[PDB]
């Protein structure tokens, strides 16, 4: 069981989705370092049955400036999945903003 | 070019909870330097009404974007502007206070 903080990160995307930032809190959740994930897209990262609904999701942050995402999959650094929830928002467009709530453990 | 900018949290009081390394290049402070203290500590004294009534109103916003312009002092005491892009977030499982994510990017008054 963890609290409410140690399963939230925060991570700034350029407007393609490309990690430009992402607090460390992601190491202990998922794996990745956020050194490794800068300039890679997050649809890199998306399970594939996940991939059009986040594109559509993709879609009306752009168009409507926030958005809440569905629950999704993302792919851990060691293998598997985690779920997430992530609350997306532009700033103003110069940079994506996400608030990142992980749903589960990683599932293989 | 890259605008500089950084990522901070806040509590609602304004206090900086969080501060992205990014903040050594946008205004040279370590993150340990920001870190407990009001961003209004770091704010030219005719806007810093402002931020505090921008840190009070941006929990009513229902979490849309609140933009503010500031002059903050720098680690070498010069008045940079500042555009502060902030909006809240709670974790909808949770009933645990509000706080507030900020991008902070230096700008041009002009
Ligand atoms: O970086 N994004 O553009 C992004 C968008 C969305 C949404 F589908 F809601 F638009 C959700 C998350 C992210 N980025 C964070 C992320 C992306 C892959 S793993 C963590």
């Amino acid at each position: 069981f963890k609290g409410l903080d140690s399963k939230t990160f925060l991570s700034e995307h350029s407007m393609d989705m490309k990690f430009t930032y992402c607090d460390d809190r992601i190491t202990e959740l998922i794996g990745y370092h956020p050194e490794e994930l800068l300039g890679r897209s997050a649809y890199e990262f998306y399970h594939a049955l996940d991939s059009e609904n986040m594109t559509k999701s993709h879609q009306n942050l752009c168009t409507k400036g926030q958005v809440v995402s569905g629950q999704y999959r993302m792919l851990a650094k060691h293998g598997g999945y985690v779920w997430l929830e992530t609350q997306g928002t532009v700033i103003y467009p110069q940079c994506i903003m996400c608030v990142n709530y992980v749903l589960s453990e990683i599932e293989k | 070019c890259q605008p500089t900018r950084f990522i901070s949290r806040h509590n609602i009081e304004g206090i900086f909870t969080f501060v992205d390394h990014r903040c050594v290049a946008t205004v040279g402070y370590q993150p340990q330097e920001l870190l407990g203290k009001n961003i209004v500590e770091f704010c030219h004294p005719e806007d810093q009404q402002l931020l505090r009534d921008s840190f009070q109103q941006v929990v009513k916003l229902k979490g849309q974007v609140l933009s503010v312009m500031f002059r903050f002092r720098s680690k070498n005491q010069e008045w940079l502007w500042m555009r502060t892009s902030s909006f809240t977030f709670q974790n909808p499982y949770s009933d645990e206070i509000e706080y507030i994510i900020c991008t902070n990017t230096n700008v041009k008054n002009s």
